[PDB]
Parts: C-alpha cells; structure tokens; sequence
RNA sequence: GUUACUAAACAGGCCAGGCCGACAAGAAAAAAAAAAAAAAAAAAA
RNA sequence: UUCGUUGACUGUGUUUACCACGGGGAAUUAGAACAGAAUAUCAAGAAAAA
RNA sequence: CUUCUUGGCGUAACGUUGUGUAGUUAAA
C-alpha cells in the first residue's frame, strides 16, 4: 500500500509501532507487573489498530494502570531487586568491606524476605558500630 | 607433475551403531537440536586402519622432533594465539596479585584462564600431544615462527634454533608478522563449531570513485557517464522500492514448455542467516 | 495487602 | 593467637605492643613480613619494631596514626598489613581520639586510598560526640568522605553547618576542593545554596590543578551546560598553563599522569557530550591546548583484575562472545568490550556506590553518559545481583536476557521492570531452560546473532 | 621501560609472591601412595607429591602418575586470599 | 606535517603530481570521499646479529646443569646420534682431543625513508581506478625505488592509515585530500640495494633506525606510523 | 527425504516457556498455565509455551494474551511471555470466579464426571500455584 | 483465543526385531575453520 | 587433560497426560512432600593517591 | 544470599498371564 511515514510515529511514550508484528502495542502496569497489550493491524486496519489502541492508552489512564510500581521497606540500604526477585541488605563485612545479602522472595515470602534482610543488616550493624575487628576483646579496668 | 588430473578421493566411511536401520538419522539439523537429536557414533566402531609404520612410525618420528625441540616452545606457542586472539586492542596493564605493585601478567590470558579455571596441568596434556590431529597440525605448523612462516619450515634441518633460541625481540618480530599475514575474511564451512569464532573485518560503506582530469574546465571529474539519477540510484542502492519483477530472462525462449512457475519443494526451507562481513558504524 | 506465600511456607514443620 | 583491648576509667584505651605484634604477625604471615624486611630470622615479637622502621609497651590511637604518616611519606602501599592496622585503629579510635588526629587519620586513608567503611563509622560517631572544627579540618574531613563515598546522614550535615558561617570568606582554592568533594558525594549532600556559593567564590577568584578540579566538579554535577561562562572562563585559564608547561610534566612528573587523565577526560566529555553547545564554539588556544594534550600517550599503573569481570569474560566465552577485557578508549576504560557489537559490559563492584546504597556514584555516573554519547550501549551487571546469582547456570541465563534487553532494536520501552524468571533464584520447573547447552542455531555465534 | 624490565631485579617480597603451591579442590586418598588431603588445604609444589611434581615440571608422559592429580589447583602464592596466606603460612615458609 | 610545494619541490612534473596533481596525471585517479587513495610501503631491515637475554640463558644454563646433576636428561643414543648423512657435524670433545648501507648498525632495525625534496617520508604512490594496492605497491617500488629492488610484502593488508586534507586553493580544484594507506615490507638480506630509476621522483634515500627517524621524519608521520613501527628502544 | 516431503507430520514443534521435551521428543508442560503459541521467522518453527496462572474464569477481554505471534528470538520469546503474561507468583492476583469444588475424578471410576458440582463442599484450591 | 488429527483397497512400494558396564551411561571440561601450500597417516575434543 | 563416578540407587505417598479393556508400556509432571545412601559442582578474592 | 548433576542408552523397547527359579511373614 501507499502510507504517509507519519503513521509509524506514536504520540506517547507508551504506545509503540513493533514492525515484526506490524501492531501497536500498548504499555500498562498490572497486579505489580508490567505488561504490553497488541493490536495487529491484521485484525483492525490501518487506521484503526492504531485508533483502537489510542483508546485503550486513554482506558488504561483512566484505570490509572500507567503508574509505576513502587517497592519499598523505609530503611536504608534495604531495598527489593527484580533481577534476582530479592530483597537486598547492605552492610559492611568482618574484613571491613561493604557487602550485600540477598534474600529471595520466591523462597521466603515477599514480607518474609523484607524482615530477614531488616533483620540481618541490623545484627551486622550492630557488630560493625562496635568497632572490634576479627579475634578481638574489649576489657574494661577501673 | 605439480599439474595432474586429479581424482577426488573417496569418502572416508563414519561408523555407525548397529542399530535404528528403518529410521533417518542425517537429518541437517545442528546439535544440539532439542527435537531433533542427532545420533552419536562411538569411538570405538570408527573404522580405522591397522596401525603400521605409515601412520605410528611418523607419529613416533614427529613426537622425537617435538621432545628434542621442548614442549616449552609448544606451550609458548598455544599462549601466544591464544593471548593474541583476544588482546587485539590497548587493554590496561594487569598484574597477577592485588597487592605485587611490580609485577605484570604478560596478557590477557591471565583473565581467561582465571575466569574458567583452567588447568595448569591441563595446558602441559595438550602441550605434549596426546592426539592425532595434534601431531598432525605440529608436522605442519610445528615450527615455532609459524605465524610468520607458515608450513615453509616443515622440512627444515635447523628449524630447533628456533624453538631454542627464538625469544623476545624476535618473538615481537614473529607475533607482528603473524598479524598482518592472517587470514581476516568470512570462513565458510558446515562442520559444527563451538569456539569463538575468528574476527571477520566489517567493510566500508562507500566505494571508491575513478575522477580523471578535463582541461576544458580545469577541474576533476568522474570517468562514469550521467545517466538518469533514478538509473544512477538503482545502480547505487539497489532495486529501490519494497518489491519489484524478478530479473529478465537471459537465455532464449526454450522451444519446449516447463512448468517454470513450480517452486523447487513444496515446503520451502527455513531463511539462511548472512555470514558476510557487517558494515561499519 | 496481604501476599501470596512462599515455597519455605508450603514445606510440613 | 588473639588481640585485647583495654579501656580505662577515663575512657582511653590502648594495647599491648607484644600483643599488637603477635596478632599482625598471625593475621599477615612471619613468611611475607620476613620476605619484606629481607631477614628470615625476624622472630613474631619484633614484626611491629621491624615496620616501624621499615617506614621511619602500649601502642594507642596516636601511633596508629603515626604509622599511617610514616607509611604515607615512604609510600608503603600493602593492602594485607594496612587492612589489620586500620582495624586495630578503628577499634582503639572509641572514646580516646582526638579531632586533630581523626583529621590526620582521615587524611593518611584519602593518600593511601583505602576504602574502610568501619573505620570511617568509627570516626563518625566519634566526631558527633567531639563536635556539639577549622575550615580547614572540615573541608579535609568532607573530601575524606567523599573519597571513602560514605555519605553518612549524621555527620554531614554537622560539617556542612560548621562551613556555613564560612562560605562566604573561604579561599578560591579551599572553594574549589569543597567544590570538587561536594560533586563527588552528589549535589544532594549538602544544602541548595552550597553550590552556587562556591561557584561563585571560584568566578571571584588557582592552579591548573585546581582549576581541573573545578571543571570535573562542574562535570560531575552536570551543570556544565548551565554554567558556559563559568566553564569557559575555566577552559580560558587552564590553556595558557598547559602550553607553558614541558612536554615531559605529563609523563614524568609524580603529579603528571593524574592531571593527564584528568584533562583527557574533560576533553571527551566536551567533545562527545556537548560538541556542537560547547567544544566547536570554544576557542582555538583552548582547542589547541587540547590537542597538543591528546596528541601525548597516556600512561597507567598496573591494577589487579576483579574476580567479577574474570567471571564475566570466561561466561561470554563459553556463550561464544567475542570480547575484550579492560579496553582503554582514551581516558575511559571499560571492564568488558564487545568485538562485533557495540556493548561495553560494565561489573560494577560496591566501590562504585555510595555507602550502603543503590546509587552509582557520580563519576559512574559520568562514565556511563560518555560512554552512550560515544555510541556504546553500556550493560550493567550489579554486585549484589551477581552473588546473589551465584550460579554458573543463573549467570548465563542472566547474560542471555540482559544481552537481548541491551541489544533489542523493538518494543523499546523503559528497561525498569523487566521481567525476570532465572534458575534457582526464582520458581521454576528444574527442567525449565532458555539457554539449552551447547545449542546454537546454524552454529551462529551470539555475537551475530540478530535480536 | 623495556630495559628496566630486562634489568629486573626481583625483590624477594616479588619471588615469594611467586612462589608456587597446591591448593586441593577436594578431600581424597592416594591408593599407591596412601596420603590424606582435605579440600581448601595449602601445600608447597616441591613437597606436595613427587610423583606429581614430574608431570608439573616436564619429566612424565603421563597424567595419571600421581593418583589424585586432578584434584590439585596449582596457583602462585600471591594470588592466594589474605585469610589463606595467613592460615598456611607456617607449612609454606620453606 | 608541511608538505606545501615550496618546501616539496618546484618545476618539476612527477614529484608534484602525487602530492598536490597540479600537472593532472594522465591516469585515472582513485577518490573516497573525496580523498584520493594513496599507498605507502615502509621497508625494514631486520637486525644483523642476535642478542639473547640474560635470564634465558641462565634458565637454560641452569636446566643443563640441574639435568647433568641429577641424570634426568635426554639420551640421545649413538646409534640415533651417528649415521653417516652428508650434513653430519657432530664429533665429541673426546674425539676432537684424540647512512645508506644495509650493513649500518646490525644490532637494531632499520626503515627505508625516501626524501622527496626537502622533506623525508616513506615512499608512495596514487591508486589508479581499478587496480588492486599490491600492484600500486609494486608500480611504487619499480618507478620509485629500483627497476630489480621487490622487497617482501608482510601482507595485503594495510598496517595503518592517514588522513590529509589540501588547502582551500587547491581542494577547490575538485580533490579534497589525500588519504595514505601504510604497508609493511621485509628487505630480503643478501638482496642489491637501492637504486632509483631515471626519472624517478626519489630525490635521495636512508636507513634510520627507530631512534633517527623522528630527527628526519615529522612528528604527525611518526605519530602515524608508530602504532605499526616495531618495538625497540 | 524429509526435505522433499509435504505433510505436516514430519516438520515437529518446538518447545519454550515452561515445556520439556520427552524421551520421544513429546512436548509437555511443566507448570499449572494457560497455553500459547508463537512463530519463530528465524527458524521458522512453531513453539509451545505456557503462561502460568491459577485456575480462574477465561474472559473475553483477556483472550488477547493466547494469540500466537512471531518472534525473531527465544529471548523475545521469553519477553513476550512475560509481557502477556498475567501476574507473578510472589504478588498473585485477584482471582475472578475460582474454582472452589474438588477436582474431577480418577478416569477408571468414571469418565464422564460433572465440574463443579453445586452439591459437593468447598474445598481450598492449593496447587494451581506449583 | 485458535486450522491442527486423519493411508481404505491382494492400491503404489520399506523393514536389519539387532548395539552399549562404557574413548557407546556420564558430572566438570573440551570440541570440528575460506582459498592456497606442505604431508599422502581415512583423524575435533 | 591422558580428568571423576556408578542415580543403569533402596523405600513411604493411589494423585496425573492418553484411553473399549489389558501393557500409566512409542515409552506423561520435581505427584515440587517424606525417610536413607552416593556422585559431581562451591562462593569470596572490593579499594593502585597528590 | 535454600539447593549449578544425577535413578541409563535405545529412529525394533526386552513375549502378557501361567509354570519353574527366586523374594516375604518377631507379621500378614
Ligand atoms: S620456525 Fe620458521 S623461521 Fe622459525
Ligand atoms: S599424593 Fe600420593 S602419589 Fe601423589
């Protein structure tokens, strides 16, 4: 056919032309996940797979399904990683290093996980703030 | 003579286990297929001749040419490729110890063979050429300048000075001759492979264009004639445009009638990747 | 909002 | 076999110099401190005597830090003996410190260029018991946190009270290290004004040391194209010096190939970042000055390579990528290079974020933005993802799904939230595979693979 | 530079940090020679096995001259971790 | 880094015709964007005598020696030893008691530069359309240097490449620039040496080693060329 | 002479997200899902996916996630499994009219039993989630 | 959402019912190179 | 590497693809749990000033 | 920081049941 190349530009960031499929695909956020929904032009035409899919942006708007998913647990150092599915803790080791501890959500419970990983960066806290390095003994004489 | 009619030799019969003779076990697919398995051949039914002097004396010759050059020079020359086919831009200076201050490593070898593991005594195994295609490849390319001189050393009588004696600046000398004489085009071949692949140059976009000088306007000017610039375009670019007619016969009108309009198969098969050189950026 | 549980709670204790 | 540490009524505490020597000599090894003093007669007991005077009955704070003076001024530089030693200082520093010595302590670490978190704890909460500060003390106090990327809640905020009497009326020079020290822990560490109050110091104000400090602050708080005048009148200062100095200051010199690279980079970053806004416009003397920079090689010391980016290379060969490892591309170098794709693979290790943090620090930061500018797509692999992984298996499958992700040219949507199924990590099947081993369609190796 | 470094005089902080040593993968037995090894474990190359120390060198044809070859991770001793180092040094001071 | 035609040469036809085509070539000319295409060759002569470094010998010395000790060393059987071939030479101590010459400083590596004019280069040559970079190499070498000097060629492959853009006057003549493409080359020892053909646009030539050549070469030649330049100091 | 053949026996599936492949080279599923399919241009084979979820009521507004499509790789396979995908198993999700009747029963008793018999008790639902 | 099963005729023809305690199970590891030349050893690990 | 090894295990749990039935047996799931024994593979190794 | 592998291979897969041999009963 013969089409005006500013067909394929899409007016927001979460509306995409994908050629492969020759569909537009539409972005949202759903139960904390993120996921696309396609309308192939095969099923709608030109015109309207790309109308079809204006209107289901502006539905998903409205559902407020275009915000961001947001994990957090409001203490420093600890924070979720979805590479791994994790709940991350940051401290510093015995040899005096800045390391990590990873505890999987999969495994333990996304709560669960969270309360492990508080839990251990407040123990390995506690044994940094005291300041005696591998095989040491603090004494007290008065 | 050098020049003779040539005969090509016959196929040398791979094994097979006595078994699945109402099945096709040559599909073409590529191992490891998830559904499409293909058949091992053992080892041990692998027709191979009686072994004679023809195929153990050689061996045993080149083996004592090997010991009396030193594995060490086998070695060296393993490290080298291997150094060199994976230090082919200005890497940072590394030592092998967080803390030597003074030493260097000598390559990125260093990093591969930390990265796998490798076995200090595994490189020695290979070193001293357990196999036949190692012994084979040494009667070829044993020389240690091989880089440099290819198979022009096989036969050479004094080629242990170089084992012996060739380090250093003339190790240098080797490694930089080596580079600009390796081979840098696509290798075509259909046996599998499972190591990372040679480097293939990328080629330029544009090409060359001839100018000669015109006098009557004192100025260069390309030897190629005008042309139409849509000719020139199609010329340049390609067929233009997303489909075209397919290209005109050039062979006269057959006087029988084909049914030309057949495809070759009725299932066609699957699109083949391009392994030509990728352009540059 | 409560959440679904993990593989470690599923186990018999 | 073991340290005490005593603690008096008044709060001092102290060792033993048989002990301390004892347990140094146990934690380090009699055969390296023997290999190093060159004596194999050197018994456990005089293994503290022998590195005093190498770097020349109750050792404290004070002659801790002493020997980190001494180590600093003949440049002893081993990791293993001043890892023990900062432990024995972090652990007498409680309670019996100094602010002139935790000044001095901080000061022998940023020489020594040593990361130690927990002795830095420990100078914290010592200094917001000390404290209810020179100028001077705190600038040098601010730039040892910014060099250790400790941006610690409490402390901060204390010093940068402190200087806020002093803004005003400090030194173009004392200006530019605050400036430079405030751009390295963020522009979020101290209060809005800071900044504009120390560039404004700068403009009423140097060396060509300082004035590439300036300029990489300037970089580094990305304020450069908010700050042209500024930043040329930098550029205008700097040339006439860089021109004046020998051809071999940039090769000789101890302060030669850090000043080197420093400029370098500043030349990339105006170069790739902001050719046409800034480096085509600015003048020719500052071009040239540029030049004759780029034109001189540069030189770096030997560094050890990290275990991550070993991994890193030996999982892309088995993948059958073709790669480099610590590639130089003029001041930059990158961890892993890619030979038929543009992709740089960067194994990020904690020392590139702040202090028990998420966040890449700002010359990260900095890296990453020339290297896109450059053209290259920059691959991140996090610390803590890659223990957390662990696994031959997880690792691959994470190579595969970050190399689509990275290299992808469709559904090109924000990378964040991607999804995320890897072996043994998350549930799964046991027999669920992506990366089926050893299979590889038409034999094409993943570094030509089409995505 | 380049004459420098044919000049080198190493220290011998650099030639201990050279040194050589067997770090096991694995605890084992020797059949013929009956030795006990458990993994993690340090040793020096030259004390280790003779046996093995053949093949490391250049003076055996054969990988299987020391039983328990394959167990051995040859590395120098400044590759080793601090808490490594500091462990064995006693069994390699030589 | 100023190869202008004052300091090139004056009233002379092939010399300029390379650098600036002034008198146009009556061949055609080969153009990439802009740029024509220019082939260069850097000859070496390789050292004369061998040196070796003192810690192999001492590794090797000390081998010997720890294998005479501790009777751990090769065979090497008379039988195996002694056979009668026309190269034999082996017979026991026992039984014997019964600035333009290749030969200049053979103990470092010299490079062929070619003066045109009053500035030293390496030698080099236009592209004519069509024709592959080894035969501009040998046009080179047979017009330039020696109708009988042919030099071994390291490779088809250029070692390096560089960029020269002409003055406003002359690029508007059509011609942008000239772009160099570098080749390494082997001075086969025991071969004639120089001699430049009549007519040749060759005004003298040397054999510098690494050290001389930034004292007769440009800095920017030097810069480009380096990369590629054998490692000696 | 499987490359000259015509029928669709011979040219076989391939399997992707959540399928094994049986010793006879079966495809079979490896979690509790619902099943997709996609084309592979590259390779020019069909695959076999299931997108795993727990028992719930197929709506019409939710059919779009089973539409079979084409993929250049199986990591833009993978990627459109999880785009389609429904929800995760860490966050579930509010399941919309759940199954709450015990299963079906064994084939050698009876082979024509009744889904979600009124008559029977509630019983909880937990192993659509493995 | 979704097009896939399916060879009846004394129709046009196929069949060897067998191998392996392991270079044939198999962890980890490794694995087959364009053209031309050398060698005439059926040779990737 | 010329590299190990014998899970080509011993048992508890009646749930599961296909379907006249039989041979869950053209050759289906981690019935993801439980009680024993065995074999191979760990991880970490961060920080090189002026 | 849960756990990197595993109860053959087999593109002809062994003759079901029975008899015989063999295994099990401080219980079934
Ligand atoms: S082996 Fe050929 S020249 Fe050395
Ligand atoms: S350990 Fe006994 S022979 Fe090697």
């Amino acid at each position: 056919v013969s089409i005006h190349p500013s067909y394929f530009e899409s007016p927001h960031p979460f509306v995409i032309w994908e050629p492969l499929n020759e569909a537009w695909e539409v972005y949202f956020y759903e139960n904390l996940k993120k996921s696309a929904k396609p309308f192939p032009v095969k099923k709608f035409g030109i015109a309207r797979a790309k109308r079809e899919a204006l209107l289901f942006l502006e539905q998903m708007k409205l559902e407020g399904k275009l915000e961001k998913p947001t994990f957090s647990s409001g203490v420093d150092g600890v924070t979720f990683d979805q590479v791994t599915g994790s709940w991350i803790c940051r401290f510093v080791d015995e040899e005096g290093r800045c390391v990590s501890r990873g505890f999987g959500a999969d495994f333990h419970g996304f709560e669960e996980a969270r309360k492990l990983a508080i839990e251990r960066q407040a123990e390995m806290k506690k044994v940094e703030a005291s300041g005696l390095g591998p095989r040491m003994r603090l004494v007290k004489e008065k | 003579p050098f020049k003779i009619f040539k005969a090509s030799p016959p196929p040398a019969p791979t094994g097979r286990k006595p078994t699945g003779y109402r099945g096709n076990h040559w599909h073409k697919k590529v191992l490891y297929d998830p559904v499409y398995p293909t058949t091992k051949v053992p080892a041990a039914l692998v027709p191979r001749y009686p072994i004679d002097w023809r195929n153990g004396g050689r061996a045993l010759l080149i083996a004592a040419l090997s010991k009396l050059e030193g594995a060490s020079a086998l070695q060296r020359r393993i490290f080298l490729r291997e150094n060199s086919r994976e230090s082919q831009v200005p890497q940072t200076p590394l030592s092998p110890f967080q803390t030597g201050s003074s030493a260097s490593g000598g390559g990125a070898y260093l990093v591969s063979s930390l990265g796998r593991k490798r076995s200090y005594v595994g490189r020695i195994a290979v070193s001293l050429m357990p196999r036949h295609r190692q012994i084979a490849d040494y009667q070829r390319v044993g020389g240690f300048c091989s880089p440099r001189c290819f198979s022009e050393c096989s036969k050479e009588l004094r080629r242990c000075l170089c084992a012996w004696r060739c380090t250093g600046f003339h190790e240098h000398v080797v490694q930089m001759d080596g580079m600009l004489g390796e081979y840098k085009g696509e290798v075509k071949t259909e046996k599998p492979l499972f190591s990372v692949l040679r480097r293939q140059a990328r080629r330029n976009a544009d090409p060359s264009e001839g100018v000669a000088f015109c006098a009557e306007s004192a100025k260069f000017k390309s030897v190629r004639r005008a042309q139409h610039p849509a000719f020139e375009a199609f010329d340049r670019q390609g067929p233009d445009g997303p489909s075209q007619k397919p290209a005109p016969r050039k062979e006269p009108p057959l006087p029988f009638y084909s049914a030309s309009h057949v495809p070759n198969v009725p299932r066609p098969p699957p699109p083949q990747p391009y392994t030509g050189p990728l352009k540059v950026r | 909002r409560a959440f679904p549980r993990g593989c470690e709670l599923k186990d018999p204790a | 076999s073991e340290l005490v540490v005593y603690e008096r009524r008044d709060g001092k505490r102290w060792v033993h110099r048989h002990q301390l020597s004892l347990y140094l000599s146990h934690a380090v090894g009699l055969g390296y401190f023997r290999a190093q003093f060159e004596d194999s007669s050197v018994t456990p007991a005089a293994v503290f005597d022998c590195l005093s005077h190498l770097v020349r009955e109750r050792v404290t704070a004070q002659d801790l830090s002493e020997f980190m003076k001494n180590c600093v001024a003949s440049r002893y530089r081993d990791v293993d003996v001043l890892d023990v030693v900062t432990d024995v200082l972090s652990a007498l520093l409680i309670g019996s410190a100094d602010l002139p010595l935790l000044v001095d302590i901080a000061s022998s670490c940023i020489a020594l260029s040593l990361l130690r978190p927990k002795l830095f704890t420990a100078i914290a909460s010592r200094l917001l018991v000390l404290l209810p500060l020179s100028p001077r003390q705190a600038v040098r106090l601010v730039e040892s946190f910014s060099q250790q990327r400790f941006r610690h809640p409490d402390v901060l905020p204390l010093l940068f009270l402190s200087l806020s009497p002093s803004l005003p009326f400090l030194s173009p020079r004392l200006a530019c290290r605050l400036l430079h020290a405030v751009a390295g822990l963020g522009a979020c560490a101290a209060p809005a004004e800071t900044v504009q109050l120390l560039l404004s110091r700068v403009a009423s104000g140097l060396a060509l040391a300082d004035l590439t400090k300036a300029t990489h602050a300037l970089l580094l708080l990305e304020i450069e194209l908010e700050q042209k005048p500024l930043l040329e009148s930098l550029l205008t200062a700097m040339a006439p010096e860089i021109f004046d100095r020998p051809v071999e200051f940039w090769s000789s010199s101890p302060a030669g190939p850090s000043l080197h690279r420093r400029l370098l980079l500043i030349r990339t970053a105006l170069r790739h970042l902001h050719r046409d806004t800034i480096y085509n416009s600015l003048p020719t003397m500052v071009r040239q000055a540029f030049r004759r920079l780029h034109r001189i090689e540069i030189t770096s010391p030997p560094r050890s390579p990290t275990h991550f980016v070993t991994r890193m290379s030996a999982l892309l060969t088995r993948l059958r990528i073709a790669h480099f490892c610590y590639a130089i591309r003029g001041p930059l170098v990158f961890d892993v290079l890619e030979r038929d794709r543009p992709i740089v693979w960067q194994c990020n290790t904690a020392d590139r974020f702040y202090v028990n943090s998420a966040e890449k620090t700002t010359a990260v930061k900095l890296q990453e933005r020339i290297t896109q500018a450059m053209g290259l797509k920059v691959g991140n692999c996090e610390y803590w993802q890659w223990m957390k992984m662990k696994r031959k298996r997880t690792r691959l499958e994470y190579i595969r799904m970050q190399r689509y992700y990275i290299l992808k040219d469709r559904r090109q949507h924000d990378p964040d939230f991607e999804g995320w199924t890897l072996p043994l990590v998350h549930h799964m099947h046991r027999r669920n595979r992506l990366h089926y081993d050893y299979y590889f369609p038409n034999y094409t190796p993943l570094s030509r693979v089409e995505y | 530079s380049l004459a420098a470094a044919e000049q080198w005089e190493p220290s011998p902080l650099t030639l201990k940090q050279h040194q050589q040593v067997v770090v096991w993968k694995k605890d084992r037995t020797c059949i013929l020679c009956k030795k006990e090894v458990q993994g993690g474990n340090v040793e020096k190359v030259e004390t280790a096995c003779e046996k093995a120390w053949r093949f490391l060198s250049g003076y055996s044809r054969s990988a299987h001259v020391c039983p328990i070859l394959p167990q051995m991770r040859i590395l120098r001793y400044g590759e080793l971790p601090l808490r490594d180092r500091a462990k064995f040094d006693a069994k390699l001071r030589r | 880094c100023g190869p202008g035609s004052s300091r090139f040469f004056s009233g002379t036809s092939r010399r300029l015709s390379l650098f600036f085509s002034d008198p146009p070539p009556a061949y055609a000319l080969s153009l990439h964007a802009g740029y024509k295409i220019q082939a260069a060759l850097c000859v070496d002569r390789l050292p004369l005598v061998y040196r070796e470094p003192r810690y192999e010998k001492r590794w090797r010395e000390f081998k010997e020696q720890w294998e005479a000790q501790t009777k751990n060393g090769l065979t090497l059987a008379d039988e195996i030893t002694f056979m009668k071939f026309p190269f034999h030479f082996f017979e026991t101590e026992e039984a014997q008691k019964k600035l333009r010459s290749l030969e200049r400083e053979p103990e470092r590596t010299l490079y062929l530069i070619v003066r045109y004019g009053d500035s030293w280069q390496f030698p080099l040559e236009d592209r004519i359309h069509g024709q592959s970079m080894r035969s501009t190499l040998k046009r080179l070498c047979s017009e330039q240097l020696g109708s009988s000097y042919a030099p071994f060629l390291l490779g088809y492959s250029p070692f390096s490449y560089a960029k020269r853009t002409y003055p406003k006057k002359t690029k508007e003549a059509g011609i942008l620039g000239r772009k160099i493409f570098y080749y390494r080359a082997h001075h086969i020892p025991g071969s004639e040496n120089l001699k430049l053909p009549e007519g040749s646009p060759v005004s003298d030539f040397a054999w510098v080693t690494l050290q001389e050549l930034p004292a007769y070469i440009s800095p920017r030649k030097l810069a480009a060329v380096s990369a590629g330049l054998l490692l000696e100091e | 002479n499987v490359e000259t053949k015509r029928r669709n026996r011979h040219f076989k599936l391939y399997p992707g997200e959540n399928v094994k492949v049986s010793k006879v080279t079966n495809l079979v599923a490896l979690c509790h899902g619902r099943v997709k399919f996609t084309h592979d241009v590259s390779r020019d084979v069909l695959v076999v996916n299931v997108l795993p979820e727990r028992r719930e009521e197929l709506l019409r507004e939710d059919l779009w996630r089973y539409r079979t499509e084409h993929v250049r790789s199986m990591e833009e396979n993978r990627h459109i499994c999880f785009l389609r995908r429904k929800a995760v198993r860490m966050f579930g999700k509010e399941l919309v009219n759940p199954p709450t009747k015990p299963p079906l029963r064994p084939f050698y008793f009876t082979k024509y039993d009744s889904w979600e018999n009124p008559a029977l008790p509630d019983v909880p639902q937990l192993d659509d989630d493995m």
